Order: C-alpha cells, then structure tokens, then sequence
C-alpha cells in the first residue's frame, strides 16, 4: 500500500488543493513544469505516494480537479504550479452550483459525477496498490459540499475497502459567503459521518482568529487562511511522503485514531504559526501544538477529552527531548486524555523540515470538544430552519423538508455520541 | 457565457434602457457605432462584458436586448438618435396604438396582437447564447403597456424558458412626475399577475428619484432624462458584477441567495451614494466611510419607506471604484454601533460585500459629479411593504366606488380580477408582517 489518489472539489477545494500541491512539490524538489531539480534521494523515495512518473522522467500529481463552473479551475491553470496537473484530470461543468447543496448533490453535480469517476478510475487502474483517497473541499458552498459528498458516496460504492480521508473547511459567519452555509454544512456532515474514515475539520473561524490575533494581519484574505491550511496539510502527510523506519500508511492511522467509527472528526494544529529568525526549542513546539490558539478547529480542548492524539515533529532535533516533552504534557494534564485508552498519544519524528522553518510540529487530535463545532452549526441551522427560511432554493431542486430534519437529527446524535465519552 | 437578455417595455422601460445602454457603452469604451477598440477578439469572445453584448464578425458590439412599446413615438427616437447604429432593427419593436393607461389593453386587447412577434424576437437573441442566465425586465407600474404587456410577457417567458431567472426593474408611480388616475389599478394588477413569475424585483419610486435630484443635484423641476440618468447608475451598480472581471467581485446571483428568504419576499430596497453636483464635489473627496454611512440615510433610497421602523432580513453592499476590504470593514463597524439596524431573529446579521475596481463613470454633460468611489446597498427590509401600503390605499379609495372600472371591463376584464389581485396584495402585506415577527 503506497498510492493515494487526491480529489479537490469546488472553489475552496481547488484553492487549498493547489496550495497543498505547491507546498509539497517544493519539499520534493519538483518544479512548476514537473521535473525534479532537488538533491536528496529522500525526496524521491516515497514520491510514488502522490505522483506518477511520466515520459522523460516528469512527475505528475495523482490529482483530479473538480468544479461545476470553469472559474476556479481556469485560475489554477494560469496559476504558478498549473502546468504540472494532468490536463485530462480537469473535469468541469459550466452552469455552477449557486452555493446550493442540492445542485451539487442531486441535479447539476449528478450530471458531471460519472465523468469525474472515469478519471478517478483512470488514476486508480495505474496504482500498484491503491491505499486510499483524500478530498479537499468546503461544506459551506454547493460544489465542494454537495458534489464532494456525492463523489465520496460513489467512490465508496466502487472502492468499498479503501480509505477515505477529507480535508473539510467547515464554515463560519466571520468568514461567510452566504447565509445558507449552515444548511449546506449540516447536510454534508451527515454524509461524512457515514462515508469517511478520517475527516480533518478545518474551521474558517479558527483560521481567521489565527490570522487576525496571533499573526497581526488586520484584514486577512482567503490566501492568508490557505497558507495555514497548506502548511497543516503538509504536516499531517509528512510521514507518508518521507522515510522511514517507523514508516506509515493511512489504514494504520485510521485504525489507531478512531475508537468508534462515527467519531473520526479530527482537530488539526500547527507550530510555529507563520506568514522566522529564532528557531523554537522542543518544549515550545510541544507547548504551542497543544495550545488552543494553534488549533484549526475552533474548539477549546479543555471543554472535552482526547480519545487519541497523533503528533508529527519535523526537523533535526533530540528524539530524547521530544519523548520527554510529550510525556510531560500527558503526565501534567492527564485529566484531558481518556484513561480507558492506554498510550493514546503517538509521536513521530521526521528529519526533513518544511520551507522556511528549521523545526515544526503538526498536531492531530480526536477530542470530544469537537462537538462544539457541530453544536455551533446546529444552532445556526435551526435559527433559519425553524422558520423554513431560504428552503425554497433547495425545494426547487427536488429536496424535501424531511431530509433537513433527518440531517439535523443525525448531527445532534453525533454531538450526543461525542458527549457520551467526555463523561465516561 | 452566462448571458443576460434585457427587455425594455413601454416608455419608462425604453427611456431607462437608453440611459442604461448609453452608460454601459461609456463604461466598456464602446462607441455609438458599436466598435470596441480595446476588444481584440474580433467576432466573438468569452469576456465579462459579453454577458451584455454579443459581437458581429465586422466587430459591432450589439446589446443583448429588446425594446417593445405599443406605439412608435418613443422607440422612433432610438431609431433616429445617437445609438441608432448600436441596435439591429428587429430588436426595436412597435405597434401603432398604445394601451392607453389600461392594463386590460396592454395585457389582452392590443397586447395579444404583438406578443408572438416579441417572443419570436427574444428567441433569436436566446439562440445566440451558449449559456443564458436570465432576463432583466424594465417597465413602469403605471402605464398600460408597462403593466399589462409586461405581465403577459412574464407569463409567456415562464412557459418558454421554464424557471430560468427573471429580474424586474419596476418604476413605482408618484404624482410629482406624470401620473394618471388609474395607475394604482395598473400597479396592483401587474404586481399580482407577475408575482409568481419574477425571481427578484427592484422597485424605483419616482418620488424618491425626484427628491434626490432636487436635493442633491440642485435641479428645480427634474425631467425624465434627469431621473433616468440617476436610475441607470443604480441599475449599473447592480449589473456591474455581471459585466466586469474582479478578484473581490461577488456575482449578483450570490447576493440573491441572501436577498430572497421566501419566493414572494423578492423586493429589495436599493440605496445609492454619492449623488452630488460638480459644484459641491469640487475639493471634496468622499471616503468609503462617508458613502457607506450615506446608505443608511433614508433620503438616498430608491423607494420611500423607513427601514428604521422595520426589520432587516439581508444587507448587501456593492462598492465600485477605489475601495479595498480594510476600509469597508472599518466603515461597517462604525455603523453597527451608531445606527438603527435591527435584524429579524432568524437571519444572521452580517453584511455581504462586493467590490468592483472599474470606477463609476458619468454621462457627458450630465448632472452627477465624477467620483473615485461609489456604493449601492441592496437590503431586504420589511419597511418596503410601506410602498405596497400607500398604493393599496389609493386602489381601495377608487375601487370602493368602482371608479374607472368600466374602462377595464370594456376591454374584457372582470371585477373578480381586481379583488383577486387586491387580496394577493393583502396577503403580501401580511407576509411582510409575518416574517418580521419573532420566533417561538
Ligand atoms: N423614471 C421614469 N418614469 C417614467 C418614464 N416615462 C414614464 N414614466 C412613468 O411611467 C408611468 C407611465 O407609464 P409609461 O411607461 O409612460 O406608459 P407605457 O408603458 O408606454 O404604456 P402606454 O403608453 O399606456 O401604452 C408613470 O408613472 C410615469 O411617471 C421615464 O422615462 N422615467
Ligand atoms: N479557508 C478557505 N475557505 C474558503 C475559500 N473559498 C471559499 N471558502 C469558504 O467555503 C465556503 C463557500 O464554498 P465555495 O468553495 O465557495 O463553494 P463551491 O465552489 O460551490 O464549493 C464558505 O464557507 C467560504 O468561507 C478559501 O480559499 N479558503
Ligand atoms: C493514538 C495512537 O495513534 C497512532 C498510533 C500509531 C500510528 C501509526 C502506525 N503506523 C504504522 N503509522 C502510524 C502513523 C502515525 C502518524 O502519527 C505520527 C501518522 O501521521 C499522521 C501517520 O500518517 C499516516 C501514520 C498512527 C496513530
Ligand atoms: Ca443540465
Ligand atoms: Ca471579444
Ligand atoms: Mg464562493
Ligand atoms: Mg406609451
């Protein structure tokens, strides 16, 4: 099991996805046209996880670009690393999704979904041993939310035994396109609970506050929000992309991180937070990555308990001092880690650091506090839904009010389920 | 693609179209003969301005638009005037006899003789389109053609184009400018028969445009040319999102997602600033903070009502010109504390923002000063129901005595159609009342 197939859905999906590929191509020494111009053999030793090798020794990403309008995917092609993606893997409709789940899932997206899966199959067929799939998308809009969750269901039908990861940008009024986002998010969450093994909850509320408060950016763009995401995305995928001895796959992570199948909603963190000259000591990275300020999902981890943690330190450092520091926060704050899962924090180290920093730390937490994020969207949903506000946009595409009442209830059970183990 | 076909119906529509299309040509650097020097793709193109203009192989940029009126005098001035070369002759459609301030003549008697021809001519524009988005309909509430023929057309377009979007720019009547005695009847009749078929409708109170021209441009007795040149700037602010490239440009359909909480609640309050004379604007630069604050001064509304004695369901700010996110955000923060903005308990209280960089132009020898920045606020306030109230009262005063109803019955209408319409308006007033009430 080596190969991962990547899909990126809609505006946000394709935007953060582009940056993920820009970031990791740089770490692997792969230039904008697809040729390798690095130095180490360690850059190429697990390049087959995210790249196909082409004629004339070009490296092309195993990446499929999906949208219901040509806007964003045109910008990706014009953008800095656009010439590397296989042009056949640009699959786009024309009419758009209008920030409407129904359009993405049931009508406009239904028309395009088969043509997307053909390319998925095309990239899968030439995988020595396909391990799984990862999707970048948002739950607030139409395409990424609706069509993204449809593709997830189609991919599961056709490849029911592979791993399905998502990097899912959860919405927020602080960084809002449209009032209907909580509807879209809530319909998507119900899908993700069934059809994904891991879902990385990127919350736009959190990314804003990190950009605003802890980076001193007064007026942050989506660009500033996506820097944080593409750094985090490089961080969690480090151990797949590099050697070694203590090397990794998706399924073992999914197994060890997810004690109950519906509870697979992780809370990312990164340290230090960038947009520097003093390198951080190991005790600082450990303090920072566990800080609520560094979390990408706007939840206070003190309001719940960790079921499992996974931590990935990058850089040349004392593995003695990492162990010692990781054992310090566990032994000094043991009330916030469940007692009934022994040794539930796993640490890995990787010698290659990311562009800019001499040593970093990425944090993956399956905390019960993540219920707060779903409670927030569940409140935003009901304020509107209790007056059937804005439903005409969805019922016009064939949707029923029953489907909304279901998706509401499924997510309120998810919050109950997370609350259950926060007390036990 | 994402093409947009404009239909201008009756005098008001036609005359506002002249204003609008003159303005669009000045904004895109299009000449009166139709040539665009800056357009390098000869014959066609996939540019943002192509949503409103098709191209011929010779290089003529032709409005995606139809002009209809049941009498020739108003369209004949387009046919002989400055922009006569801009339109193909078949985009300009006339009869010989008008609807005579009678919805019945516009909708049935004179109207049925030309409806097929119009839909045939709209269809020829629709087949030039690779991905038609919808129609913009320009008309008066008061006129016989403006009310009657519009309604007929709107019904027929719903048949031929299904649910494909149809926006209205309606001219709400007022006694300062020309009015007739029967305009309340035509207003209620068309508002009733169009309500199912329109997706969104921007009402423009002529009194509001009248007071603004008097107060802000210092025009003693404003003419239609004065009112229409102001209106067309508001029309341009709303359509700017469809006609221009932009990083921070939000499309008009995205604003509509927020502006329309229920299908019948599709009447946004337009508010625009700055409207200022060249005399006053000299050595006077109006900041983002100043123009944004002007949007909440109700003397700048397209419709007379009081948002301060109602409730918000949506607030959108469409900036054009020298504007950046930072200042807008500062300006909104200022307003949130100092001003009377209450939202309903079921809507989120954010303001949705769009910005075009292409700065706002003016018609040469106009009354508006050229400014570096501008803004059109589109809000969904319950206060706009006041416009329905004022009009419904006038309807009731005459209908109580059946005054003038014989002119309508003579042309084939029943008394049932009046009461049916009026009860729909009574329901609409009650709907705008119900949405404002707090939840339980
Ligand atoms: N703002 C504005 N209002 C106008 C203009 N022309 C007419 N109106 C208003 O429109 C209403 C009268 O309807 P018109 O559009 O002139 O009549 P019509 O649609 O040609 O209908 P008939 O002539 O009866 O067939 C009145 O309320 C006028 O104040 C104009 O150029 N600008
Ligand atoms: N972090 C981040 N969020 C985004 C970006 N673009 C859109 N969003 C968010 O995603 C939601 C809208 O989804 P979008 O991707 O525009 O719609 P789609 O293209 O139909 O999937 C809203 O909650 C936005 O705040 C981006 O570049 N970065
Ligand atoms: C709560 C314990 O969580 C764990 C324990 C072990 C593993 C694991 C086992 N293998 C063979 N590989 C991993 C692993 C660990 C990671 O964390 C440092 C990974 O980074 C996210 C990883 O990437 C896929 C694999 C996993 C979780
Ligand atoms: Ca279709
Ligand atoms: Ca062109
Ligand atoms: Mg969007
Ligand atoms: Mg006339």
């Amino acid at each position: 099991m080596r190969e991962i197939v990547h899909i990126q859905a809609g505006q946000c999906g394709n935007q953060i996805g582009a940056k993920f590929w820009e970031v990791i191509s740089d770490e692997h020494g792969i230039d904008p046209t697809g040729s390798y111009h690095g130095d180490s053999d360690l850059q190429l030793e697990r390049i087959n996880v995210y790249y196909n090798e082409a004629t004339g020794n070009k490296y092309v990403p195993r990446a499929i670009l999906v949208d219901l309008e040509p806007g964003t995917m045109d910008s990706v092609r014009s953008g800095p690393f656009g010439q590397i993606f296989r042009p056949d893997n640009f699959v786009f409709g024309q009419s758009g999704a209008g920030n409407n789940w129904a359009k993405g899932h049931y009508t406009e997206g239904a028309e395009l979904v088969d043509s997307v899966l053909d390319v998925v199959r095309k990239e899968s067929e030439s995988c020595d041993c396909l391990q799984g799939f990862q999707l970048t998308h948002s739950l607030g809009g139409g395409t990424g939310s609706g069509m993204g969750t449809l593709l997830i269901s189609k991919i599961r039908e056709e490849y029911p035994d592979r791993i399905m990861n998502t990097f899912s940008v959860v919405p927020s009024p602080k960084v809002s396109d449209t009032v209907v986002e909580p509807y879209n998010a809530t319909l998507s969450v119900h899908q993700l609970v069934e059809n994904t093994d891991e879902t990385y909850c990127i919350d736009n509320e959190a990314l804003y506050d990190i950009c605003f408060r802890t980076l001193k950016l007064t007026t942050p763009t989506y660009g500033d929000l996506n820097h944080l995401v593409s750094a985090t995305m490089s961080g969690v995928t480090t151990c797949l992309r590099f050697p070694g001895q203590l090397n990794a796959d998706l399924r073992k992570l999914a197994v060890n991180m997810v004690p109950f199948p519906r509870l697979h909603f992780f809370m990312p963190g990164f340290a230090p937070l960038t947009s520097q000259y003093r390198a951080l000591t190991v005790p600082e990275l450990t303090q920072q990555m566990f800080d609520a300020k560094n979390m990408m999902a706007a939840c206070d981890p003190r309001h719940g308990r960790y079921l499992t943690v996974a931590a990935v330190f990058r850089g040349r450092m004392s593995m003695k001092e990492v162990d010692e520091q990781m054992l310090n926060v566990q032994n000094k704050n043991s009330s916030y880690f469940v007692e009934w899962i022994p040794n539930n924090v796993k640490t890995a180290v990787c010698d290659i650091p990311p562009r800019g920093l001499k040593m970093s730390a990425t944090f993956i937490g399956n905390s019960t506090a993540i219920q707060e994020l779903f409670k927030r969207i569940s409140e935003q949903f009901t304020a509107m839904f209790r007056r059937k506000a804005f439903l005409h946009w969805y019922t016009g595409e064939g949707m029923d009010e029953m489907e909304f009442t279901e998706a509401e209830s499924n997510m309120n059970d998810l919050v109950s389920e997370y609350q259950q183990y926060q007390d036990a | 693609m994402r093409e947009c076909i404009s239909i201008h119906v009756g005098q008001a529509g036609v005359q506002i179209g002249n204003a609008c299309w003159e303005l669009y040509c000045l904004e895109h650097g299009i000449q009166p003969d139709g040539q665009m020097p800056s357009d390098k793709t000869i014959g066609g193109g996939d540019d943002s301005f192509n949503t409103f203009f098709s191209e011929t192989g010779a290089g003529k940029h032709v409005p995606r638009a139809v002009f209809v009126d049941l009498e020739p005098t108003v369209i004949d001035e387009v046919r002989t005037g400055t922009y006569r070369q801009l339109f193909h002759p078949e985009q300009l459609i006339t009869g010989k006899e008008d609807a005579a301030n009678n919805y019945a003549r516009g909708h049935y008697t004179i109207g049925k003789e030309i409806i097929d021809l119009v839909l045939d001519r709209i269809r020829k524009l629709a087949d030039q389109c690779t991905g038609l988005q919808g129609f913009l309909v320009f008309h008066s509430f008061g006129g016989g053609t403006g009310s009657g023929f519009t309604s007929l057309l709107m019904e027929r377009l719903s048949v031929d184009y299904g649910k494909k979007s149809k926006l209205e720019f309606s001219i709400y009547p007022a006694p300062q400018v020309s009015t007739a005695v029967v305009e309340p009847y035509n207003s209620i009749l068309t508002t009733h028969t169009t309500l199912e078929h329109s997706d969104c409708a921007f009402m423009v109170d002529n009194e509001a445009i009248y007071d603004i021209c008097r107060r802000n441009l210092d025009i003693e007795r404003p003419t239609y040319t004065n009112l229409n040149r102001l209106i067309s700037q508001i029309v341009s602010s709303i359509t700017a999102s469809l006609r221009f490239d932009g990083a921070l440009n939000v499309d008009l359909t995205e604003f509509q997602t927020n502006l329309v909480p229920y299908p019948r609640i599709h009447f946004p309050l337009a508010t625009y600033a700055p409207v200022i004379s060249a005399e006053k604007a000299y050595h006077e630069q109006l900041s983002v903070a100043e123009i944004t604050n002007a949007c909440f001064e109700p003397a700048n509304q397209m419709v007379k009502c009081d948002p301060r004695h109602g409730k918000y369901m949506a607030c959108c700010l469409l900036y054009r010109g020298d504007v950046v996110p930072k200042d807008v955000n500062a300006a909104i923060a200022t307003i949130k504390t100092k001003r009377s903005i209450q939202f309903v308990d079921w809507c989120p209280t954010g303001f949705k923002v769009g910005i075009n960089y292409q700065p706002p132009t003016v018609v040469p020898g106009g009354d508006l000063a050229k400014v570096q920045r501008a803004v059109c606020m589109l809000s969904n306030t319950t206060a706009i129901a006041e416009a329905w109230a004022r009009l419904d009262h006038k309807f009731d005063l005459m209908y109580a005595k059946r005054a003038f109803v014989h002119w309508y019955v003579g042309e084939g209408m029943e008394e049932g159609e009046f009461s049916e319409a009026r009860e729909d308006m009574a329901a609409l007033e009650k709907d705008y009342e119900e949405v404002g009430v707090d939840s339980v």
